[PDB]
């Protein structure tokens, strides 16, 4: 409404900043994106928008990589998304030189989150604008983490953003019952692409594009690499099969 | 102003009709003492390229963690790069050039003598020194440091010209390469017996074997030498 927005930082009676909750609602209106922790690995999947037959799919990816271990996919605005990323590609490389031992995973959700909360800090500068969910594998085993633009993060079996985020969790809400190791790689690819097939029926009026990309212990050999080819295939058969 | 401290002596490099064939010898020399051992003087770049370094010890590992880095951001900012906007030579050999060279102006250099060895995207041998000064040079045959001096005249004979690289076949660069080894090994005192050898190749990849042994050792004429010249 009116007053304690207008600026970031200026309370309310009420504790809560305005505008920082906007920045969520931001987040909102971007493409369903979900992240599946596994107990040896960890799968990303995307709904990129097919916005024309014009555009080029699956070479412009909402998937980046930060040191060559860790997985990001963002959800909100777009360039915002690849600003927040970079900040983390200079942490990495900044890491690595001066212990000479990759970032732990812990420890890069602590340093992030932490410039997220410099800009809601200061009336002056903007917040970001969007949730980064992150995670690989590292000496001390894969976790997951999603960031929210509020400054926040926690550990997660399984996290999910964007709009058909309301369906995406309740499919990882059957993910976790069912498997309470939160499921081996392999098969956690052919699901992460489910996921996004049935939370892209509140996206309905365009076609999707899913790209996939993962990063396990011995199968991706601790680092982060794209999944294509026949493991692509069948991530979309199956998907497919279970939607009809 | 800088003096060394513990230094690397020595590379020995030159080109075949296939790729190149990059070798030095594992020591970490401080001085009169041979203090480290085993001290791995080729970084492999991507697989398409090693990089020797002879000299501080202390700006190898530096350049070691750079140029890992320099494949970390290839990653970076793309889609695909590790064969769509595939690695080359070149990059490293100039990102090298420029590093070093400015660090000499500021008067506290990278102090290397460096030989970036391997096989373009387009299969092209790739063969050219640079060093602390600034100095940059491609040739037929390379060699750093004492080897330059001792070890290369060997090695022009193989390949005399620029147009005398098809002539030479891997195993005849290989063959050569041990012998310019045996040199090293005999007549400097801050080489070492073990070596280690990068095969980089255009049509094969990256072999890499560790710890080879010099062999053929001829030591049997030493016995019938007597005196300091003069034996009364």
């Amino acid at each position: 409404g009116t007053g304690y927005d207008l600026s970031n930082s200026v309370f309310s009676p009420d504790g809560r900043n305005f505008q920082v909750e906007y920045a969520v609602k931001a987040v909102e209106n971007g493409t369903t994106s979900i992240g599946i922790k596994c107990n040896d690995g960890v799968v990303f999947a995307v709904e990129k928008l097919i916005t024309s037959k014009l555009l080029v799919p699956q070479k412009n990816v909402k998937i980046q990589v930060v040191d060559r271990h860790i997985g990001c996919v963002y959800s909100g605005l777009i360039p915002d998304g690849r600003h927040l990323v970079n900040r983390g590609r200079e942490e990495a490389a900044s890491f690595k030189k001066l212990y000479k031992t990759p970032i732990p995973i812990p420890a890069f959700a602590d340093r992030l989150g932490q410039y997220v909360q410099a800009h809601t800090l200061y009336n002056s500068v903007r917040p970001f604008g969007v949730s980064t969910i992150f995670g690989g594998v590292d000496k001390n085993g894969a976790h997951l983490y999603m960031l929210e633009p509020s400054g926040s993060y926690w550990g997660y079996k399984g996290a999910a953003t964007g709009k058909g985020r309301q369906s995406a969790k309740a499919e990882l809400e059957k993910l976790v019952d069912h498997h309470p190791e939160g499921l081996s790689a392999r098969e956690a690819v052919k699901q992460a692409a489910k996921i996004i097939y049935l939370a892209h029926e509140d996206n309905k009026e365009k076609d999707f594009e899913l790209e996939i990309s993962w990063c396990s212990l011995s199968e991706t050999n601790g680092l982060h690499k794209f999944v294509k080819g026949d493991l692509l295939q069948e991530a979309i058969d199956f998907a497919q099969k279970e939607i009809n | 102003t800088q003096q060394p401290i513990v230094t690397g002596t020595s590379v020995i490099s030159m080109k075949y009709d296939n790729g190149v064939i990059i070798a030095a010898d594992n020591l970490g020399s401080y001085g009169s003492l041979l203090r480290f051992n085993g001290v791995e003087r080729l970084i492999p770049v991507g697989d398409n390229t090693v990089v020797g370094i002879s000299g501080d010890i202390s700006d190898m590992q530096h350049i070691e963690r750079l140029l890992k880095d320099l494949v970390t951001e290839n990653a970076y900012d793309n889609p695909l790069a590790d064969a769509e906007e595939a690695l080359e030579p070149s990059y490293i050999f100039e990102y090298l050039a420029t590093v070093m060279y400015q660090r000499r102006s500021k008067m506290n250099p990278l102090w290397n003598a460096i030989i970036v060895a391997g096989v373009q995207s387009n299969g092209d041998q790739f063969l050219r020194y640079v060093n602390l000064l600034g100095v940059t040079y491609s040739s037929p045959t390379l060699a750093t440091g004492f080897g330059a001096h001792m070890a290369n005249p060997l090695l022009r004979k193989v390949v005399d010209r620029e147009s005398d690289i098809p002539k030479t076949t891997v195993q005849v660069a290989e063959e050569a390469i041990v012998n310019a080894m045996r040199v090293l090994y005999y007549r400097d005192a801050r080489s070492s017996r073990n070596f280690s050898l990068a095969i980089i190749d255009k049509n094969t990849g990256l072999t890499f074997k560790k710890n080879l042994q010099v062999e053929n050792m001829k030591w049997d004429f030493a016995k019938d030498i007597k005196g300091y010249g003069t034996q009364k």
